[PDB]
């Protein structure tokens, strides 16, 4: 503090309506793990298993361009 | 060899169920990592030359072996050398047991305890 500019620095800080914020930090913590259970799940099922279905067969139809039966 | 083949059924049929993630290994669960390993190796045993038929003894030592795990110590490869030196030591010293399953096919406690008998003395105390 000084008379022209204040400043505070805190490593955590939050408004504090109560003596504790344990109990209003733990709606944000619920959130990010929500969040990142399901961009997991979404990657995964978007990718893994949709891109290998895709790839699964495709030669069977290649190698019979040519045939006349 | 009925009483034998379901453990060699299911461990193929649970290896077919993931045929799409073998190549994406790295993002799989452990359980299904090790449904993969068990898979391999049996795959690996089914292979056989030619004009080397088995009689019903050899592939009865064989698949209770794969079946009870003494084959998951190993890797993927030797598993080959591994099957015929067993078959070769059991052929070498258990005429009487081999006779025996070949004329006639019983499957007992004595039974099985003799093969256990026989795996386990194999599995130490001998080379591929």
């Amino acid at each position: 503090v000084q008379p022209h500019v204040v400043t505070v620095l805190a490593d955590t800080a939050i408004r504090a309506d109560n003596l504790d914020e344990a109990a209003i930090l733990e709606a944000r913590k619920n959130a990010e793990q929500l969040l990142a259970n399901q961009k997991s799940d979404l990657d995964s099922a978007a990718a893994l298993a949709a891109l290998a279905e895709t790839a699964a067969q495709l030669e069977t139809i290649r190698k019979i361009k040519n045939r006349a039966q | 060899i009925k009483k034998l083949s379901g453990g060699i059924r299911t461990a193929l049929a649970q290896y077919r169920e993931l045929a799409a993630f073998a190549q994406f290994a790295s993002d799989l669960d452990e359980a299904t990592r090790k449904q993969l390993e068990h898979g391999q190796r049996v795959t690996e045993l089914m292979k056989q030359k030619q004009y080397a038929p088995y009689s019903i003894a050899d592939q009865a030592v064989s698949v209770y072996a794969s079946n009870e795990g003494y084959m998951a110590d190993v890797e993927v490869k030797k598993i080959v050398d591994f099957d015929a030196a067993l078959i070769a030591y059991f052929r070498s010293e258990y005429a009487p047991l081999m006779k025996q399953i070949d004329e006639t096919g019983d499957y007992n406690k004595d039974i099985e305890a003799a093969i256990k008998a026989g795996i386990e003395s194999f599995k130490a105390t001998q080379t591929y």
